[PDB]
């Protein structure tokens, strides 16, 4: 019974515009300010999405706020790469309908290398032929893939919720294969695909953090929440107090 | 909170 996939397909966030005025010359300040808006806006959907995930509400209230604040980067990035694959075919980074990056914008944003890694991540969806169901499960798993070293208020329930989503992932895979090797290798690819999101997210955390500090020097504006999160939560990740949960080592 |  696909009750679970039912829920994931139903609660999946629709399209979100960054409000970018594609009339303005692609400058550093304009591009990043629009991505910050996109992030702020897209953050709102992430919150509604999560609170709609099976079992998410049961987690403690504080932990609910923490897991979102720690894993939002990786979530938005993962989804972004999906939009780029299914759309612009991965040639470019489909951030929002009104904010699609090309080679030029990648350079002007002062984060060309990171964009390359994201484009590659985007390409992986093709190489691995990730079906839409696999995408959803993996994305859900990402919310539960980064936590504080000290632990959550109720780690007990977190470990169990995480464990379940993983089962769901396996369940998804083993619904077309028959071989003992087939389902096994597929799981290996995905768990790796998932791990690879972490290093990318970590570069953007660093990047946005530095950008925030010298935000007034470069005329880049950070919305209310985006500024608050990058200065309180992100620093815990960069300082190692919050760390991703990797499948492999 | 504010957005939760
Ligand atoms: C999460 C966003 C916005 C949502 C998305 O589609 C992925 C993309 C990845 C780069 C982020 C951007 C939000 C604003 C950030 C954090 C900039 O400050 C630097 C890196 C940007
Ligand atoms: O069997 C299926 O496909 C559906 C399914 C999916 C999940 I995720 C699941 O896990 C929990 C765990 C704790 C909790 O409070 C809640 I609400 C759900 C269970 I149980 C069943």
């Amino acid at each position: 019974q696909p009750i679970f996939l039912n829920v994931l397909e139903a609660i999946e966030p629709g399209v979100v515009c960054a409000g970018h005025d594609n009339n303005q010359p692609d400058s550093f300040a304009a591009l990043l300010s629009s991505l910050n808006e996109l992030g702020e806006r897209q953050l709102v959907h992430v919150v509604k999405w999560a609170k709609a995930l099976p079992g998410f509400r049961n987690l403690h209230v504080d932990d609910q706020m923490a897991v979102i604040q720690y894993s939002w980067m990786g979530l938005m990035v993962f989804a972004m790469g999906w939009r780029s694959f299914t759309n612009v075919n991965s040639r470019m980074l489909y951030f929002a309908p009104d904010l699609v990056f090309n080679e030029y914008r990648m350079h002007k944003s002062r984060m060309y290398s990171q964009c390359v890694r994201m484009r590659h991540l985007s390409q992986e969806f093709g190489w691995l032929q990730i079906t839409p169901q696999e995408f959803l499960c993996m994305k859900a798993l990402l919310l539960f893939s980064i936590i504080p070293v000290d632990g959550l208020k109720n780690q007990k329930f977190f470990d169990e919720l995480r464990m379940n989503y993983i089962k769901e992932l396996d369940r998804i895979i083993a619904c077309k294969r028959k071989n003992p090797t087939s389902c096994s290798r597929r799981f290996y690819q995905l768990t790796k695909l998932l791990d690879s999101v972490q290093p990318i997210a970590r570069e953007l955390h660093q990047f946005t953090f530095d950008l925030l500090i010298k935000s007034h020097m470069v005329s880049v504006d950070f919305p209310e929440m985006m500024a608050e999160i990058i200065s309180v939560q992100v620093p815990k990740i960069l300082s190692g107090k919050v760390k991703p949960i990797y499948f492999h080592t | 909170k504010l957005l939760f």
